[PDB]
RNA sequence: CACGGGUGACGGGGAAUCAGGGUUCGAUUCCGGAGAGGGAGCCUGAGAAACGGCUACCACAUCCAAGGAAGGCAGCAGGCGCGCAAAUUACCCACUCCCGACCCGGGGAGGUAGUGACGAAAAAUAACAAUACAGGACUCUUUCGAGGCCCUGUAAUUGGAAUGAGUCCACUUUAAAUCCUUUAACGAGGAUCCAUUGGAGGGCAAGUCUGGUGCCAGCAGCCGCGGUAAUUCCAGCUCCAAUAGCGUAUAUUAAAGUUGCUGCAGUUAAAAAGCUCGUAGUUGGAUCUUGGGAGCGGCCGUCCCCUGCUCGGCGCCGGCCCGAAGCGUUUACUUUGAAAAAAUUAGAGUGUUCAAAGCAGGCCGCCUGGAUACCGCAGCUAGGAAUAAUGGAAUAGGACCGCGGUUCUAUUUUGUUGGUUUUCGGAACUGAGGCCAUGAUUAAGAGGGACGGCCGGGGGCAUUCGUAUUGCGCCGCUAGAGGUGAAAUUCUUGGACCGGCGCAAGACGGACCAGAGCGAAAGCAUUUGCCAAGAAUGUUUUCAUUAAUCAAGAACGAAAGUCGGAGGUUCGAAGACGAUCAGAUACCGUCGUAGUUCCGACCAUAAACGAUGCCGACUGGCGAUGCGGCGGCGUUAUUCCCAUGACCCGCCGGGCAGCUUCCGGGAAACCAAAGUCUUUGGGUUCCGGGGGGAGUAUGGUUGCAAAGCUGAAACUUAAAGGAAUUGA
RNA sequence: AAGACGGUCGAACUUGACUAUCUAGAGGAAGUAAAAGUCGUAACAAGGUUUCCGUAGGUGAACCUGCGGAAGGAUCAUUA
RNA sequence: GACUUAGAACUGGUGCGGACCAGGGGAAUCCGACUGUUUAAUUAAAACAAAGCAUCGCGAAGGCCCGCGGCGGGUGUUGAC
RNA sequence: UGACUCUCUUAAGGUAGCCAAAUGCCUCGUCAUCUAAUUAGUGACGCGCAUGAAUGGAUGAACGAGAUUCCCACUGUCCCU
RNA sequence: CACAUGUUCC
């Protein structure tokens, strides 16, 4: 039931039950945390150091091996970034359309999808001003969005 | 999405009771549904119950008799004072000789013969008979 | 009712306050415009000046002639064409006589074979009709 | 829901009415506010902006000698007006109290009467016996009929027995009275001492009685009757409903589950905005303490504990037991207690002879009563910790245990007199510590985001192709060619039509094309390229409640229409002409403006339909189909097979659908939702109250205009309408 | 004491504006209710041009036409 | 080192933009949009012009018109905006 | 009155609009208003001698030393000098 | 190729 679309799909991950460390992983905490301290300072979003490291690492989840989840181990040594990954890319996904419409503005089609994202952003924003990880002034400006990539 | 909880509980097993399932699953498992499931088997209206707790909101899983015509439920859970208890069970429960309106109170969750027993009102959860 | 929260009485309220302007009866009853249109102005009975006794024409297939009689009130210089409420009865009403007018029963609505009256003639000249017809009472001459 | 407007609004206690909830009213005896015709100002007085006090203006009104003076009944009466609507210009301080210098005077407050079918309570208009009869339970009689051991009723048949209404005296009553009660005497056999009000086709009880009337008079709330046999009109008989009451009008309540919180309906009867986003508003996943022990009764039922840290006595040998005071997350909610005017409400007692009423009363001085209940909603206080909220420490200014130094300070003390510093009690600050089990629930068949391979007439830009149509050029041969039901309007030896070769223009995208795909909807179909976007699938990837519906507001929005340009092949509103017809100003045919085609702006309306709002769960199967993924014999291509393509067999998620049946529902048509509904409650918007008037007038707002949004009333009407059956 | 001066409260008067209600009005366009009126026959049977909706134009009149939609259509169907 | 603005009190026979400077106003009808121009010496206007609107001709050996004349002239130091 | 119908005629028989108008003889047309009294003015009626659509029709915000009607104020225009 | 229309009660 997407929230700006027609659509119920059901598809997403599901993890067993146990919370025990795979048998065949003998990396340790620390070692599994300077691998990600490796994959964060060469420039990775918390979503992609997941990804790889169950594919060439092997880990089943890092909540399991290490005490902490990848965002938090971040936060703990400051490599975090300054504003948070879905807002991020929800401002790129809207810097896109908006460069679009600059050439293409008999696209009615894409002009009503600028709205949806401009009411996903603001979603997220005031979500995020409640958990005071943004500034409490904080606030998606269209034009100056452009500089962040 | 899911505002309340133990309406889809109750209408669940009210749908399989209907059909007369002999038992019957639902989805979340919540400490409100499982307090509510004890009252019911204490007077024997339904089969022994079990709960699957997994690592997420478990599942229930609950045997089911014969014995049950309507469980149903009331939201918003209007408080119910002492004095209209009575007025509550005269449209909502079919007669006075059986019939079990339960109610959340301080003391517990517990039918309204009990509540009458440790003179405590509450909240109104369901009706089931 | 639709919405049941606990904190929607407002939103109830004025549901039910907004759809009962659109009840026949509620609106009738709660607007300037229905008392101002009525020649009684929520009165029973009142009193007005015979001028002409008109001849009303009957409706479908049930057809006659209904004595009425154009009364025209004091109170609110308004005019009634006011039906004769029994047989043999405009013989007993005279011209420029007061007449005590009442509605019939029907409350604002054209009753049965006569069209456009709502109105009958209970007493005339402080005498009333029901003893004329008995024959208890005589018209002062 | 501010401000403003209306209020046919003094407010409340309360009244009517209801199973439950509600609706309406409250001018009106108790409380509180305002006023004395409308304002305004003031004297005195403790207390007035007093008016049975003044001062002015305004409006009304009075006497006058014409100079002047003087008034406020929304106080009791009373008069006029107004009305549908409301009493005596009576008596008295004898009760209640109030005021004064006061036992003594005063009170149109008040009490007592008069009028008074407001209304309420009690309750007359008769009863008994005998004769004829119509008969009922019994015995005889196969019926007929009999006695009445027991009766039931009828009849201006007869007979006495008892009282009231009234006449009427004595006493009582009361300030004087009056009424009631008691008391004598009268006072009723058609007990003439005479009960009325509506109706008699249905609802709705009760004549197919009699005569007159003849769609006239009229009846009738509604359906309906009357046009010469009226069960409905007017009279008579009879009967039916209530009974000193009944009828009618108006307004309200219940019936109304036709305002629906309880508790409505929205596919077709009235209805879900064309669709989407969207802040208020409303509703919101799971998860943080259960259990044990001492006792009693026949595994079950019941009580206590899992609370911590100044002052005294069962006191005992610094410690223990007990009592008292204080602090210990906050609420909503539940229980309790106080504070909670009376009157009224329910209700205890009480023979006002009963009852409405009232608070008394009963026993040979006493015994007693004059209770009790709630006061919600609001506020205070006290037990509880389920449910519903808020919060704790993860840059640690986190919680405990000792602290070390700094600053001021209550000081008890220096025997007293005086300075100082500290042990000392308090407050604050700064640094090193020790200790925590040193502080992170979950990752929702919730959501958001990342990633992988796809997928799709999704959208925009550019490019390309294909006939066909129209027009033109050339050639050939021609008398017809178009068009119709039939003809004509039209072209045609100046060569029409037709065939061939080309050229140019502008539309459109057939067959493939499907109960198929995409898109929020409108809508989307030649090839290719570019740009951005999107659903589903897969995922042991990330965040961790970020969610659902939404007024105000905003985006898109078929066709038609409008304004600027470009272009106008075909079609084609308007218009012209020829047919048809009684007429065509239509249907048919030949032309043809606007338009239909492209770009930039308006317009925001559709049968914008699934006539079915959006989110979440459950409830039968069956075969298909689209996408993605998974598994598997096998046939077939690259060929050189693994893997990828095309098939075949299944499984998974939703995507459009279909078939089927007694799930279930609905008035039915029919519906896997239109079910999980009188066994009525998952959440949240919009919207309807018989049919017209009418989407009209007016007002507001938008638009260049057309028109778009909001949106009545007067008045009229007893049906309109939906599904289904049978005839025609 | 009368009285005068200044200030304050301030009834009320004149003038002007705004607004509420009622209301006349030449002329004009509506609705409702009769008619045994006149003209035609739009729709209900394929109603004799299938019906209906949105938008424009025209016509005595119901109506017609153009464009785009819906079946509430007389088709749930038509084939390599 | 300034000029300006605001406020208060007092006061003159209510007089104070004291001379000078210095818009009468409102409601309608017809016409022309308007600014402008016009009969020097009777007509300042509704007349003319004006932007806007719609036609016609012309792709240069051409449209238009001038010149008695010529490979003459202008529009044209121009080319369908 | 008359939608309607019959009929003669032309290339069409004036459509949308407007009017006693700067356009109407009859005419000082009729009605309402403005007045005590109006051949003036305004608003309607249209059988229009002889209105009417770029020989442009209707409209008319702003403006005009353009042409008329009415009202307040103002005054020797006048009473009456 | 045209087939336009026929007041009321059971």
């Amino acid at each position: 039931g997407r929230m700006h679309a027609p659509g119920k799909g059901l598809s997403q991950s599901a993890l067993p039950y146990r919370r025990s460390v795979p048998t065949w992983l003998k990396l340790t905490s620390d070692d599994v945390k300077e691998q990600i301290y490796k994959l964060a300072k060469k420039g990775l979003t918390p979503s992609q150091i997941g990804v790889i490291l169950r594919d060439s690492h092997g880990v089943a989840q890092v909540r399991f091996v290490t005490g902490n989840k990848i965002l938090r181990i971040l936060k703990s040594k400051g490599l975090a970034p300054d504003l948070p990954e879905d807002l991020y890319h929800l401002i790129k996904k809207a810097v896109a359309v908006r460069k679009h419409l600059e050439r293409n503005r008999k696209d009615k089609d894409a002009k009503f999808r600028l709205i949806l994202i401009e009411s996903r952003i603001h979603r997220l924003a005031r979500y995020y001003k409640t958990k005071r990880v943004l500034p409490p002034n904080w606030k998606y400006e269209s034009s100056t969005a452009s500089a962040l990539v | 999405v899911r505002m309340n909880v133990l309406a889809d509980a109750l209408k669940s097993i009210n749908n399989a009771e209907k059909r007369g399932k002999r038992q019957v699953l639902i989805r979340p498992c919540s400490k409100v549904i499982v307090r509510f499931l004890t009252v019911m088997m204490k007077h024997g209206y339904i089969g022994e119950f079990e709960i699957i707790d997994d690592h997420r909101a478990g599942k229930i899983v609950v045997n089911l008799t014969g014995r049950l015509n309507k469980c149903g439920v009331i939201s918003p859970r209007f408080d119910v004072q002492l004095k209209d208890l009575e007025k509550w069970q005269n449209n909502l429960l079919p007669s006075r000789q059986f019939g079990f309106i339960v109610l959340t109170t301080s003391a517990g969750i517990m039918d309204h013969e009990e509540a009458r027993r440790k003179h405590t009102g509450g909240k109104i959860l369901g009706f089931f008979f | 009712g639709k919405c049941r929260g606990l904190r929607t009485a407002r939103k109830l309220r004025s549901h039910r306050r907004d759809q009962k302007w659109h009840d026949k009866q509620y609106k009738k009853a709660h607007l300037g415009t229905a008392l101002k249109a009525n020649p009684f102005g929520g009165a029973s009975h009142a009193k007005g000046i015979v001028l002409e006794k008109v001849g009303v024409e009957a409706k479908q297939p049930n057809s006659a002639i209904r004595k009425c009689v154009r009364v025209q009130l004091i109170k609110n210089g308004k005019k009634i064409t006011a039906f004769v409420p029994n047989d043999g009865c405009l013989n007993f009403i005279e011209e420029n006589d007061e007449v005590l007018v009442a509605g019939f029963g029907r409350k604002g609505h054209a009753v049965g074979d006569i069209p456009g009256v709502r109105f009958k003639v209970v007493k005339v000249a402080n005498v009333s009709l029901l003893a004329l017809y008995k024959g208890k009472k005589e018209r002062p001459r």
